[PDB]
């Protein structure tokens, strides 16, 4: 699909058999949901956003569907305004800014 | 990990 | 043109007279630049993302040229680790996310 950017590009994921609304962020390296509990050992980490950095819980080879598009990779969870699918996991979906 | 709000 | 996700999106603007790399952020909803003394009447405003929020000055009608596409809009500026062209932006090049 295309997608323009006059409202927020938000879609509905799939991730642990739950359904999610999710932020594409071309300008996020790394994918961070909302405090949600995943199968799996995670491992404590830091990331950096506009206001400043934030702890996180690491889930690795975590198997997400982006609308529709399957994906399996690491993904972050911790204190985030919104859901956002960084570019971890754009890039398996294949997915590319054009204009 | 830029959202902008 | 077509840009892949492998790396951060980072694209040449121009703005104020100036040129300057700036990341391409689908997940912004505004355009926020580093600390730059750009002429002209300017509003205080407060964003936020990870991590909390920064108090920046918002300036209005600013031309600025992204990859010879022109636009123009509101412009914010901050203590900002880069510079991100958001949605405000990005809509008037008419850029689209494809997979």
């Amino acid at each position: 699909p295309q997608i323009t950017l006059w409202q927020r590009p938000l879609v509905t994921i799939r991730i642990g058999g739950q359904l999610k609304e999710a932020l594409l962020d071309t300008g996020a390296d790394d994918t961070v949901l909302e405090e949600m509990n995943l199968p799996g050992k995670w491992k404590p980490k830091m990331i950096g956003g506009i206001g400043g950095f934030i702890k996180v819980r690491q889930y690795d080879q975590i198997p997400v569907e982006i609308a529709g598009h399957k994906a399996i990779g690491t993904v972050l969870v911790g204190p985030t305004p919104v859901n956002i699918i960084g570019r971890n996991l754009l890039t398996q979906i294949g997915a590319t800014l054009n204009f | 990990n830029x959202p902008i709000v």
